[PDB]
């Protein structure tokens, strides 16, 4: 890794890279090792570096990825029932960056009675932000679950849900993010997608903004879990009592 | 000279009433059974075989 | 980035010889000392 | 009773096969300089990529 | 140990009501319900800092080095 | 798993714990009994001197530094005093009586330049041992201890030379913080021997690294400590003193911690502690009668605002206290660092041990994860350049 | 004056003002929320928001970027004398309520 | 030409420890067992 | 005991940051590195 | 000066050095140093 | 649009601001000074010492959390930050006690004193003007009555029990004529601070400074500070005979009341409605009842901690987000 000097008394690390290490923060420890060379300075970047091992070498398929809150936070957003408009738009689109990155607004999809966009104009913007950035991917997945339609006219995209996901042009068509297209695993993944035909800077720069607004997004939308979301609902506990 | 585990009949510490026990600067809250062999304080296990 | 604790950078050092490149910049840093977080801990001259 | 047989088994299997690389006619063979196969898999590349 | 002289979680001071609260139960034997309404702790957050308060300064000063 | 970490949560232990001298022992400033008692924690007088208290939790995801069962905490409640711990160290010294009739002394405070106290002797006091209310910093003697230099020469019996033969041997304050002396006594033991048993004293606040706990098993590392204002409020003001993320109920399956927040806000606003026992315990729809009368939700599950933007949460969120005991394993005494220092004997190697002065085992299952890279370099440098090297000049021809 | 303030970003900015990146010292979201309100009410500027880089440190980064009508370092000079003069409704109108009681 | 480059890129270059990196993916955590 | 270029008497063992080097606070060159400890 | 008090019996024992390690009044025999008079410098956070 | 948020039964819709020009393509409410004028309002609740109750009119809800940030962080008070031992032989060890002294209220107010300047050497750093000290003795001993055994340990002992108005003032130079006709008390006087037996002393002083309450909780003039919106119940059909007592008890007992004449619900004294949502398990209420809160209706609720008027405070936040936008309008953009 490289290193950054913060002031409190703990090893802090980015959520992505604790698949590999299969940490889990309750109380484990890791330790630090630094070369005393300039030629292990050097080597230890270009062939342990974690930007070459996006892929483990048993299979193939991508290691480091969305762990088990950025999924549900990059869910919320691409529900087909969620709108913005565009000051909030534009407060969701400034924390993936830092105020940095130059975006530039594509025209939203309602557009008579109000100004509204859909939360995957917004999510196709962190892959390719405006012109100069150099990324425009195509890719065809199947989701987690993934109802089928009347499975002989209508093809794979007319779900019941939103089911199978479509990109054309780093543009959401269709789909959720649902740790099918993004996290572990499956090797038809998105961070997959850019590592393969862009190197791994431009996959790097495309994972890390994605954590950066899946942390200050959802704590100021809201996800709770309680007893009235876990109680049966009287008829499932009617149905069971016989069955 | 046998040693005396806490709270036996035979240490001082046996039916106290929080008064005697004040005296002593000792819990009343505390179990007992268990030796203070020259500084450090052990207590034997109950062990069990076949 | 692996972000590290301040109290634990002092004490990990790095070698870390003088060219005229980098001599600006460690000229600075050897006047800091070892308690304000830019110094250095030892130094040892090619004579000595 | 996995856990530490596990890592009894990854290193019995390590020590008898550490030592096995492509030299450069594509060919991977043992540090005594002798074949074990012409080429790694039936068209000699690289399993991860 | 004793009671703490403000509330954790909102701010507001707890150190005036302390014998307030016991003065409330040993005169005019009173709901622990009741009581801290009367006294002026409205929200939940408070009711739970004398509620739970277990008071050992009174066992502890019984030690005490000076016979 | 609330068993075998039961016995590790920090709290009180008996009345008489401000007059014993121990090894080391862990106290908590405030403590609290829980909310949601056991008929079994009444039986063995536990709530009589608990351990831990119970918090406010809100239970939700915030700022993404509550991923993996880590959680967040306010700082303005940690000043108000939630979960300040302190710990007590016992150290002790013998003053040995030899066979040439020589004992050991206290002396102190040599001086320099109008003054008494060295750096080192700020805090030793006039008669060898340091003082009792005074801080201690790294370095600063704190017992004066002075052994003879004929520690095992045959007595010579006659009075010719012996005035000045004690060579220092002082017992040097370690560790990274300041700490406070406590109490300091003296005494003999049962053979006419004299003892000193001086006992520290330092507490310190929870600052990230601190593993709390739950009472039913879920660890945490505490991972960020923000502000008041950018917590979130409920209608009232109510401010939680600790977030814990929603993404371990499913996979825990811990229902318990949500009968425990219905069962404690319940009990709040009726003014009366509750019962939760083993195969029975108060029950659920009695509970939800009371927690409707004073105008909550059924469910106990509220609605509160945002810090950070000002407006609702389009969802709600689960809210109530929860008793959180905090654990040992702190961070003050586990952070180490070796950069260069002692070498064993018989392998030159460095030593292994935190009281030892450290350096770390780079083992035989780290060896092989460094050559699948193929890396032939620092391998040759992490395992004879920064460990273990050493110049032999061999011989060529009968080559040794 | 002081210049460890609000400050352009010359890496983040185009080749004249309409698109502008700042980084504002020791104030934090009680300010940067506020600015976004009054800013965006300005019928030229597209895009207004903030970011909060790090809690241990204390620096806020306002990003402000508009059509090409007026320049954007135009635009929160006017933006920010705008809060000020909002603030002035609300004093007034509350302290001649007191009095009146 | 991106899939006669992908194939060109994928051959397996000369060096790697392809024994090291076998013995780690190998060994991970009527009847037959 | 004496140092090879101020030549002094007294050596300081620091253990401010766990090296237990041995040097002098005339000049400040270590009389010995790595503390061979009787284990 | 405020030398060295007693356990229970609690009277303040200035004892000349080398001399005994019990105390008058009881024969107990565990001696706490009191506390300093000198000023010491706290916090108050 | 309409400003209203809407409760339903498991989420609440649009929160969010939708007050700004380009949302629709008539793009109206631009920003303009004499139309915010005029329906800015205010209206003031009971109002007495140690407690406000006031509401804020169509302000947008971030500028409403921007007031409540201020109160809690920004506002500056006094409150104890070094506390100098002298003999204490209590059972409460000493940066304890230490520390609950800090947390104390005092009733003298800001603005009498001056922010401290810690660069300079440290015995000057604490000037005539900028810092009032004030300290205490108290010793326990043996009250000679005779009650008999296991009373109140209020009359075996006397000041057995230290209380908050034990910190004697103590005036230093320059000050015996400033601070004589409003001298300094703790503005909660009977908070229990130690307790003691006899043969056992507590003798300090602190020097309380001027702090910021955002670097630690002692200096919080409030108690706590906080806002709720209005709360708004729709009734779409009649509800009619046994049932509207039966929609009674499913809200706290003031908001809905029976009309007398005929047996029909309507709303009585709203603002006392909290949103327990209990009208919606009961699926005959489904399409009766269609509540919501409104956006733009605040009520505010601020306290006090002892120091200073509620209104004070409240005057000071807005006053103070002005100079916080006031000190970058007159400093150069440097590149
Ligand atoms: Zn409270
Ligand atoms: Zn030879
Ligand atoms: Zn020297
Ligand atoms: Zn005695």
């Amino acid at each position: 890794h490289y290193a950054k000097i913060r002031p409190w008394r703990t090893f802090r690390l980015n959520e992505c890279v604790c698949t590999p290490y299969n940490a889990d923060f309750d109380g484990d420890e890791m330790n630090l090792h630094v070369p005393q060379t300039e030629e292990a300075r050097a080597e230890a970047i270009n062939l342990m570096g974690v930007k070459n091992n996006l892929l483990t070498p048993k299979s193939g398929e991508p290691i480091i990825a969305a762990t088990q809150d950025f999924i549900t936070g990059s869910y919320l957003i691409s529900h087909k029932d969620s709108f913005y408009d565009r000051a909030t738009l534009t407060q969701l689109l400034s924390m993936m960056s830092d105020g940095i990155e130059h975006f530039d607004i594509p025209p939203p999809a309602i557009m008579k009675p109000y100004y509204l966009w859909t939360g995957k104009q917004v999510f196709s913007l962190l892959i390719k932000p405006n012109h100069n950035s150099p990324v425009v991917i195509n890719l065809d997945a199947k989701n987690k679950v993934f109802v089928p339609p009347k499975s002989k006219s209508l093809p794979n995209e007319m779900s019941q849900n939103d089911g199978f996901v479509i990109i054309r042009g780093s543009q959401i068509l269709s789909g959720v993010m649902d740790k099918s297209v993004l996290g572990d695993g499956k090797k038809h993944s998105v961070f997959y997608t850019i590592l393969r035909d862009y190197g791994p800077q431009e996959a790097a720069n495309a994972m890390n903004r994605m954590a950066k607004l899946c942390a200050r997004f959802l704590g100021n939308r809201g996800f709770s879990i309680g007893i009235n979301d876990v109680t049966p609902a009287d008829d499932l506990k009617q149905k069971k009592e016989e069955l | 000279r046998m040693p005396i585990m806490l709270r036996s009949n035979k240490c001082i510490l046996y039916d106290a009433d929080e008064s005697k026990m004040a005296k002593l600067n000792e819990c009343p809250l505390d179990p007992g059974g268990y030796f203070i062999v020259n500084g450090t304080e052990k207590v034997i296990l109950v062990q069990e075989q076949l | 980035e692996v972000a590290v604790p301040d109290r634990v950078a002092k004490v990990l050092t790095y070698p870390e010889k003088v060219t005229r490149y980098n001599r600006h910049k460690l000229q600075e840093l050897i006047v800091n000392g070892p308690n304000v977080h830019p110094g250095a801990n030892y130094l040892l001259k090619r004579n000595e | 009773v996995k856990t530490a047989e596990t890592g009894y088994m990854s290193r019995r299997l390590m020590k008898s096969l550490e030592d096995l690389s492509c030299q450069y006619d594509n060919t991977v063979r043992t540090s005594a300089n002798g074949i074990v196969q012409f080429t790694y898999g039936g068209d000699g590349l690289d399993p991860l990529e | 140990m004793i009671v703490p002289v403000r509330c954790f979680s909102c701010g507001k001071v707890v150190g005036d009501k302390w014998e307030s609260y016991l003065n409330l139960l040993q005169e005019d034997e009173l709901d622990e319900g009741t009581a801290l309404s009367r006294l002026g702790l409205k929200r939940y957050c408070c009711r739970r800092m004398i509620l739970t308060h277990v008071d050992l300064i009174e066992k502890f000063l019984r030690y005490n080095p000076l016979e | 798993y609330q068993c075998a970490m039961g016995k590790q949560a920090i709290g009180a232990i008996a009345y008489n714990q401000f007059k014993r001298i121990d090894t080391l022992l862990y106290l908590m400033t405030y403590p609290q009994q829980p909310m949601v008692k056991t008929k079994t924690i009444e039986l063995i007088d536990y709530d009589k001197l608990p351990a831990g208290q119970n918090a406010t939790v809100a239970v939700m995801s915030y700022s993404g530094y509550d991923i993996e069962d880590a959680l967040v905490l306010n700082k303005s409640s940690i000043d108000r005093g939630f979960g300040r711990c302190e710990t007590r160290r016992k150290t002790t010294t013998v003053l040995k009586r030899y066979a040439n009739h020589t004992q050991d002394i206290i002396g102190g405070m040599r001086v320099d330049e109008n003054g008494d106290p060295i750096w080192q002797h700020q805090s030793l006091g006039p008669d060898g041992l340091g003082e009792v209310g005074m801080k201690v910093q790294s370095g600063q003697i704190y017992i004066n201890k002075s052994v003879p230099t004929n520690s095992a020469d045959a007595p010579n019996p006659n009075n010719v030379n012996v005035q000045t033969q004690y060579r220092e041997a002082p017992v040097i304050y370690r560790g990274p913080e300041p700490s406070h002396i406590d109490q300091v006594m003296m005494s003999v033991s049962d053979n006419d021997q004299a003892l000193i048993k001086v006992l520290l004293r330092q507490n310190r606040r929870p600052e990230l690294g601190d593993k709390f706990s739950s009472r039913h098993g879920q660890k945490g590392v505490c991972g960020i400590i923000v502000k008041q204002e950018d917590m979130p409020f409920n209608d009232q003001g109510i401010v939680p003193d600790i977030i814990m993320n929603p993404h371990g109920f499913p996979s825990r399956m811990t229902v318990g911690k949500m009968i425990e927040l219905i069962s404690g806000k319940a009990g709040v606003l009726n003014g009366t502690l509750e019962y939760g026992t083993c195969f029975g315990g108060s029950k659920l729809e009695d509970m939800s009668k009371i927690l409707v009368d004073q105008g909550f939700n059924y469910s106990g599950k509220d609605m509160l605002y945002s810090g950070i933007t000002g407006e609702c949460l389009q969802a709600y969120i689960f809210f109530g206290p929860i008793y959180y005991q905090k654990l040992k394993h702190m961070v003050l005494d586990k952070m180490h660092a070796r950069a260069r220092g002692p070498r064993a004997v018989l392998t030159r190697q460095p030593t292994e041990g935190r009281s030892r002065d450290g350096g770390l085992r780079l083992g035989e299952m780290e060896r092989d994860c460094v050559i699948a890279y193929g890396a032939s370099q620092l391998l040759l440098e992490r395992l004879m350049i920064s460990s273990d090297a050493f110049e032999v000049d061999v011989c060529d021809k009968c080559g040794l | 004056p002081d210049r460890e303030k609000i400050k352009l970003l010359t890496q983040a900015t185009s080749e004249d003002g309409t698109s502008a990146s700042f980084q504002i010292v020791e104030e934090d979201h009680t300010l940067g929320n506020a600015l976004r309100y009054v800013i965006m009410k300005n019928p030229d500027v597209e895009f207004c928001g903030y970011s909060i880089p790090h809690p241990s440190e204390n620096l806020l980064n306002i990003r402000i970027q508009t059509y090409g009508e007026t320049t954007a370092v135009d635009a929160l000079q006017k933006g920010l004398k705008d809060l000020m003069d909002l603030c002035d409704v609300v004093e007034s109108k509350f302290t001649e309520k007191i009095k009146s009681m | 030409e991106i899939a006669l480059f992908k194939y060109r890129k994928a051959r397996l270059e000369p060096g790697t420890a392809i024994g090291a990196i076998g013995a780690q993916s190998i060994g991970e955590p009527m009847n037959v067992t | 005991p004496v140092c090879k270029n101020c030549h002094g008497t007294e050596f300081e063992r620091d253990l401010s940051n766990a090296n237990n080097d041995l040097v002098c606070k005339a000049c400040g060159v270590v009389s010995e590195d790595n503390p061979i400890v009787s284990e | 000066t405020l030398k060295y008090i007693c356990a229970e019996c609690s009277s303040k024992l200035s004892l000349s050095r080398t001399d005994a390690v019990r105390c008058k009044d009881c024969g107990h025999r565990i001696l706490l140093k009191a506390r300093t008079k000198r000023l010491v410098q706290f916090e108050a956070r | 649009m309409s400003n209203i948020v809407g409760i339903e039964y498991n989420r609440v819709t649009n929160t969010t601001s939708t007050d700004f020009p380009g949302f629709s393509k008539d793009a109206e409410n631009e920003w303009n000074v004499e139309k915010f004028k005029k329906d800015f309002e205010v209206n003031i609740s009971s109002l007495d010492a140690r407690e406000a109750n006031f509401d804020l009119i169509n302000i947008d809800t971030s500028i409403a959390n921007a007031f409540r940030r201020i109160m809690i962080s920004e506002v500056p008070s006094v409150a104890a930050e070094y506390v100098y031992f002298f003999n204490n032989t209590s059972v409460i060890q000493d940066e304890v006690l230490a520390h609950r002294i800090g947390l104390v209220p005092l009733k003298v107010d800001p603005d009498m004193l001056t922010w401290v300047d810690s660069n300079l050497p440290d015995d000057e750093k604490f000037t005539d003007e900028n810092t009032i000290v004030l300290s205490l003795n108290v010793k326990c001993t043996r009250n000679p009555d005779a009650p008999k055994g296991s009373t109140d340990p209020k009359e075996l002992y006397n000041n057995a029990h230290v209380y908050a108005r034990d910190l004697k003032f103590e005036p230093q130079g320059r000050q015996s004529t400033t601070f004589a006709d409003c001298p300094v008390v703790p503005a909660d006087p009977d908070i229990l601070l130690a307790k003691l037996r006899p043969g056992q002393e507590i003798s300090l002083k602190a020097h309380c400074i001027l702090g910021i309450g955002g670097d630690h909780a002692k200096f919080s003039p409030v108690s706590t500070a906080s806002y709720r919106l209005l709360p708004q119940i729709n009734i779409l059909q009649p509800i009619k005979g046994e049932s509207a007592r039966r929609f009674q008890k499913c809200f706290p007992p003031g908001v809905i009341g029976i009309d007398e004449g005929s047996d029909e619900a309507y709303v009585k004294d709203a603002r006392k409605d909290t949103v327990s949502r209990e009208v919606l398990r009961y699926e005959e209420f489904a399409d009766k009842v269609k509540l919501g809160r409104v956006r733009n209706h605040f009520i505010f609720n601020v306290e006090s901690a002892g120091a200073m008027t509620p209104e004070e405070i409240f005057f000071k936040s807005v006053r103070i987000l002005k100079n916080k936008a006031e000190y970058l309008k007159n400093c150069p953009i440097t590149q």
